[PDB]
């Protein structure tokens, strides 16, 4: 742990601390989650039915409330019910919740002032971006693509689900310890929406630092358990009428075939390290976040893609016969290669996808277009996980515009 | 205490801090001050980057401007502390002179001492 230095203990102490403020805390900021529009209310939150059509107070956050004047109706009746409302919800990882290190910050030829005043909030949330996220983003994006989080293509298709988002992410999350966090999931079968799921544990099942990294992985029988635990814990908490949808893990060979030869952000000043170089020392300390796919040894890169296609066949088969009765299974393949042909087509280049500075996550682009492909493969062959488009979005945005915002 | 940590994380600031005076073509000195002016006074980044020019800024100058890399500095330093038997941990290429003399170099420049801190 880096917080062992005594150099470092002011510091580590008043990231504790602002992680304490927020209201695992941060998981509550709207970063993470829809914000709550009235914190002195404990039933008034995102992703609620409205409790008496919202006539005085908008007790879902959605920004929609009051009656029209014209027919004394309540606008949340008139606008959203038969809608069929439903919130967006990621159980995830470091990839999930984005994950990030800006280049900005250690490559000293473009470093100024202004590169860092982004660093004391990335800080305080783990390094993580969930705001900008392919599944629960809500902000502008800072690259040049217009695709939309998945949260933010479910606010298109119906307004009444704004503020309904959910990043259940942590770093270095895995179906074995995905428990020890899955209670700071928010859902009430009654009172509640029902609810999208998107169980995307796409890497720590395999990814480890030792130097015997297969030992470390996770088997299919180990997984099959872990997940239909979650999966019975998930039935008891999701409204009748959810979705769940299981992510199959990455083919990782992408990460040493397109980088290995590239430099790293700190190599490129002087052309003296690659990320292979990069790889071969944080495997020497034992902290690569993946040794088994970032490795020369093409062997070990071999038995870790093996490990993770028989991982995703257990969630394959997990979905085909396991039924529950509060939510319908899906299984979705990472399908990598789907996305590097759709980037290509953009113009773009495979190395392009990954986060420059590990070597390993998948950046913002690569999120936002996971996200799509995730958008047109379920509206193509699963339409009703997404609903129908709102008649009403219209006359919403000309009565309540911006919905307040996020 | 050291660990693979603390290792990556010395070999960063160093290498920045390596690569500032580089590109502004100044004294490692002046690249530590520039580094902590760039830094938000929130949650105590920028004291912590001046608690560490104190603590370890005047064996950072002498280490650099004897053209060692940011390998050398951060075992010299014991941030990085290679186990006897175990293998050696570099980021950047082994120098042309051999890592062992290399090593011994940096171990004597930094125990030289002609000035003390009250
Ligand atoms: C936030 O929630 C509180 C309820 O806890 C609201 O306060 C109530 O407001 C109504 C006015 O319509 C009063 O009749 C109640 O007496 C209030 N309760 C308390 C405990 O004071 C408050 O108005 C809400 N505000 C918003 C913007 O939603
Ligand atoms: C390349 O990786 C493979 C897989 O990890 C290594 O082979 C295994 O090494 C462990 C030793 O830690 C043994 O328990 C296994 O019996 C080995 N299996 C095989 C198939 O060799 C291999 O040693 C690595 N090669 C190098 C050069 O590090
Ligand atoms: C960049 O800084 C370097 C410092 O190393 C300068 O180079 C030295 O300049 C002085 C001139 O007074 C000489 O004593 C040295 O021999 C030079 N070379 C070395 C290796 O020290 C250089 O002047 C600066 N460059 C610019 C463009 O200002
Ligand atoms: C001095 C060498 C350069 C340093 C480059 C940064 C090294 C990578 C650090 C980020 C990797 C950790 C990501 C965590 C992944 C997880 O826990 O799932
Ligand atoms: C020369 C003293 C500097 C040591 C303290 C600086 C630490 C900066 C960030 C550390 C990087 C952590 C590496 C990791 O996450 O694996
Ligand atoms: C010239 C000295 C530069 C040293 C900069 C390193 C100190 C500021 C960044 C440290 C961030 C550590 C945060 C953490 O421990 O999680
Ligand atoms: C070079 C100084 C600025 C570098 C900050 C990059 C992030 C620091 C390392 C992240 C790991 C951690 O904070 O635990
Ligand atoms: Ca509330
Ligand atoms: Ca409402």
């Amino acid at each position: 742990d880096i917080c062992s230095l005594p150099v470092l203990a002011k510091i580590c102490q008043k990231i504790k601390l602002a992680m304490e403020q927020s209201v695992f805390p941060t998981l509550r900021g709207y970063h993470w989650r829809g914000r709550d529009c009235n914190d002195s209310d404990e039933s008034v939150y995102p992703g609620r039915r409205p409790n008496n059509w919202d006539v005085h107070q908008d007790s879902n956050c959605n920004g929609i409330w009051g009656v029209d004047p014209k027919d004394g109706v309540p606008y949340e009746k008139k606008f959203c019910e038969g809608s069929q409302p439903r919130g967006i919800i990621l159980l995830g990882d470091s990839a999930g919740a984005h994950f990030h290190i800006s280049p900005e910050w250690i490559t000293a030829s473009q470093m100024s002032l202004n590169s860092f005043i982004n660093l004391p909030t990335a800080l305080t949330n783990e390094l993580d971006w969930p705001q900008l996220s392919g599944a629960t983003g809500f902000l502008d994006s800072t690259v040049g693509i217009k695709e939309k989080s998945i949260y933010l293509r479910l606010w298109k298709r119906n307004h009444c689900n704004h503020r309904d988002y959910q990043n259940i992410s942590r770093n270095g999350a895995s179906s074995r310890n995905l428990k020890k966090f899955i209670e700071s999931l928010s859902r009430n079968k009654v009172l509640d929406y029902p609810a999208i799921v998107i169980y995307a544990m796409i890497g720590n099942d395999v990814c480890s630092g030792k130097s015997d990294p297969v030992p470390a992985m996770t088997t299919p029988e180990k997984l099959y358990s872990n997940v239909m635990q979650t999966l019975k814990h998930l039935n008891s908490h999701l409204p009748n009428g959810s979705h769940v949808i299981l992510y199959g893990l990455p083919d990782g060979t992408f990460l040493w075939d397109n980088l290995h030869n590239r430099y790293h952000p700190l190599g490129q000043l002087n052309k003296d390290m690659t990320y292979a170089q990069l790889y071969s020392f944080l495997n020497c300390l034992q902290v690569s976040p993946c040794h088994g796919w970032m490795s020369s040894n093409k062997t070990l890169r071999t038995l870790t893609s093996e490990r993770a296609e028989q991982l995703s066949n257990t969630l394959k088969k997990i979905a085909a016969s396991e039924k529950f009765t509060n939510f319908n299974l899906f299984y979705m393949d990472f399908a990598f290669h789907e996305i590097i042909q759709e980037w290509q087509k953009r113009g773009g280049q495979p190395w392009q996808l990954i986060e420059p500075v590990d070597g390993f996550h998948p950046n913002e682009v690569a999120l936002l277009l996971l996200a799509d492909h995730f958008w047109k493969k379920v509206q193509l062959q699963w339409p009703q996980i997404l609903g129908k488009e709102n008649p009403f979005n219209p006359q919403i945005k000309q009565v309540f515009g911006d919905q307040g915002g996020h | 205490l050291s660990n693979g940590h603390t290792c990556v994380g010395c070999v960063l600031v160093v290498s920045v801090i390596e690569q500032l005076a580089q590109v502004h073509n100044s004294t490692v000195q002046a690249s530590m001050e520039r580094l902590c002016s760039y830094l938000p006074e929130k949650l105590f980044l920028k004291t912590t980057c001046y608690l560490v020019i104190d603590k370890f800024g005047s064996d950072i100058i002498k280490l650099l401007s004897a053209d060692m890399n940011a390998d050398v500095v951060c075992h010299t330093l014991e941030f990085c502390k290679q186990n006897t038997g175990q293998p050696l941990c570099h980021l950047y290429p082994l120098p042309k002179e051999t890592w062992k003399f290399t090593l011994q170099k940096a171990r004597q420049i930094v125990k030289k001492s002609p000035i003390l801190k009250y």
